[PDB]
């Protein structure tokens, strides 16, 4: 209503395109640089129809909307965060437990040992690695002995499981066997989902059926000939996939002679690390959300040095991503400062190489600062500015050294700085190019060619290609006397006579004489 | 030189209520109830061009 009523009525049309009126009759944030072009772009050009555009279309910032999610607040306590803490050790417990139950986690990790010692205290790897092939081996043979029912035997199972978790493994390491244990399920699942879609669909048989019969053994054929033999209309079906399916299961099977696990709980393994990865990554995004006040508090003093807030703080939050993974509530330490340093570190060390077009090292940016904040003092505390020699005799650096360090300071300009002033000049429009040749320099370079080509005309053969192989021109790879010397029989010194003797002929000729200047 | 806002606004930022604000710029005129009629307090030199 004000806003149309008013827009229309007063423009018809404002004669001059008076722009100085209406933007002080519109609501919300004034002063933006968004809103303007949104009213130059109606007002002319398209007339009368336009302005029945506009308002049927009217029927903002990066860092203020940032602030706004960032306004859930879910602030913490020492309560809070040792809770959170806790959770997190809780979930990476249960799934470093899940990984112990996993025995090719153990026999890999000892066949790679076994790789490391086949090429730190290499004693104390000799020690430990050779308590965990210990429990191992006796665990081992605890399995088809059959001895203790799986109850006595379970115990060393889970007392290897405890020397496996007495292990510090490096992160590659457990990434390393959990994404295989992953891609070992992957594979499973392939099995399994292939029978599904084999028998389920393909042979017409219900997925109430399929349910009942196959998760019972799921490797071998009792299911399936038990399936075939039912007699039902879904049965004769299976016959067009047997080998399909025994395909399947002999493959499925083959995976529990590696796992060397019953295939009826490898899931569940499997399933329980799954909880844990969810509950562990969980809680850590919750612990890098709610310090996340942080990262914005202490980038502000690192703002404007050739990037901008957005990609500080962002650098900020990796670095409080980092933070929370290397931290236990079992640290009297708190999170508030710890977290801090890393942040810091994350954005200063960002802030060093992604600032500026041309690479720098740190040390360099170091070196450079450290010029700087000496060189204040020299003309302050003296009263003329600060000499280059002298500047450099207060430093460990000779002086030709910071001389070529200031070679490196700037952005530097952009070729789009007016310059005159003009209309309208421009840095990058004075920029001559030199990779070019002159027209008259390409011009007198083919009139060389043709010069040479036809004094070579007034030669023998046996000296016309002599100069021309041995100086190479019209034949790209030029030769030497022995290469040219070797097609012509007699050897070095006869040829050079003859490339000498060219030269004398050229005495007389005034062609190349001027082309020479 | 920004977007327009009432000239009295200004006022109300120095402090200045809406009554003291019209006893500023305007002259009062007092009414009385009094024998149960309206009286006035004439000024014949405001009835001028009335």
């Amino acid at each position: 209503q004000s806003q149309l009523k008013l827009l229309v009525t007063r423009g018809k049309e404002q004669g001059y395109l008076t722009y100085a009126e209406v933007n002080d009759h519109l609501p919300e944030d004034i002063v933006d640089s968004d809103q303007i072009e949104d009213i130059i772009q109606m007002i002319n050009d398209m007339g009368i129809q336009v302005m029945e555009e506009a308002p049927d279309a009217d029927d903002t910032d990066p860092v203020r909307m940032y602030m706004r999610e960032m306004g859930t607040v879910e602030l913490l306590t020492r309560e809070g965060e040792i809770d959170i803490a806790k959770r997190i050790e809780d979930g990476i417990n249960q799934v470093q437990c899940s990984v112990a139950e996993y025995p090719e986690a153990i026999t890999y990790l000892l066949e790679q040992y076994d790789r490391v010692e086949a090429e730190i205290d290499p004693e104390l790897a000799r020690e430990k690695f050779a308590e965990l092939r210990a429990q191992y081996v006796v665990t081992r043979d605890t399995i088809k002995a059959k001895g203790r029912s799986h109850a006595t035997a379970q115990e060393e199972i889970l007392k290897l499981s405890e020397v496996f978790k007495q292990f510090r493994l490096v992160p590659k390491q457990f990434d390393y066997l959990v994404n295989s244990m992953r891609v070992m399920m992957d594979r499973v699942r392939t099995q399994e989902r292939l029978i599904m879609k084999l028998c389920v669909e393909q042979c017409k048989m219900p997925k109430k059926n399929f349910i009942t019969l196959f998760t019972g053994n799921e490797t071998s054929d009792t299911w399936f000939n038990a399936a075939i033999a039912m007699n039902k209309p879904w049965s004769e079906k299976l016959h067009d996939v047997s080998e399909e399916v025994h395909r399947a299961l002999q493959k499925l099977q083959q995976i529990e002679e590696e796992t060397g696990l019953t295939i009826e709980q490898v899931k569940d393994i499997n399933r329980r690390m799954s909880i844990g990865e969810a509950k562990a990554r969980r809680a850590k995004k919750e612990m890098v959300e709610a310090n996340l006040r942080l990262v914005i508090s202490i980038a502000k003093k690192y703002t404007n040095r050739g990037l901008q807030f957005l990609d500080l703080i962002q650098e900020g939050n990796i670095g409080l991503m980092k933070a929370v993974d290397k931290f236990e509530y079992r640290r009297g330490y708190k999170f508030s400062t710890y977290a801090t340093w890393w942040i810091r570190q994350a954005i200063t060390r960002s802030i060093a190489d992604q600032a500026r077009t041309i690479r720098i090292p740190v040390h360099m940016i170091e070196t450079i600062n450290k010029l700087n904040r000496i060189s204040r003092q020299m003309l302050q505390e003296m009263g003329r500015e600060p000499t280059p020699e002298e500047l450099a005799e207060r430093m460990l650096m000779p002086e030709d050294k910071i001389r070529k360090v200031l070679k490196i300071a700037k952005e530097p300009i952009s070729m789009e700085t007016p310059i005159g002033d003009d209309e309208d000049s421009h840095l990058g429009d004075f920029i001559e190019d030199t990779t070019l040749e002159l027209p008259l320099d390409s011009a007198t370079t083919e009139s060389l060619r043709a010069a040479t080509h036809d004094v070579l005309a007034g030669l023998t053969a046996r000296e016309a290609k002599v100069l021309r192989m041995r100086f190479g021109i019209d034949m790209n790879t030029d030769y030497t006397l022995e290469e040219v010397g070797k097609q012509f029989d007699v050897t070095r010194e006869r040829i050079r006579q003859i490339e000498a003797k060219a030269l004398r002929k050229l005495r007389h000729p005034s062609r190349s004489e001027v082309l020479r200047s | 030189r920004r977007r327009k806002l009432p000239a009295t606004i200004i006022l109300r930022a120095l402090n200045y209520t809406t009554e003291q604000i019209l006893d500023l710029f305007f002259e009062k005129v007092i009414f009385e109830i009094r024998d149960n009629k309206l009286q006035m307090e004439l000024v014949p030199e405001r009835l001028r061009g009335e």
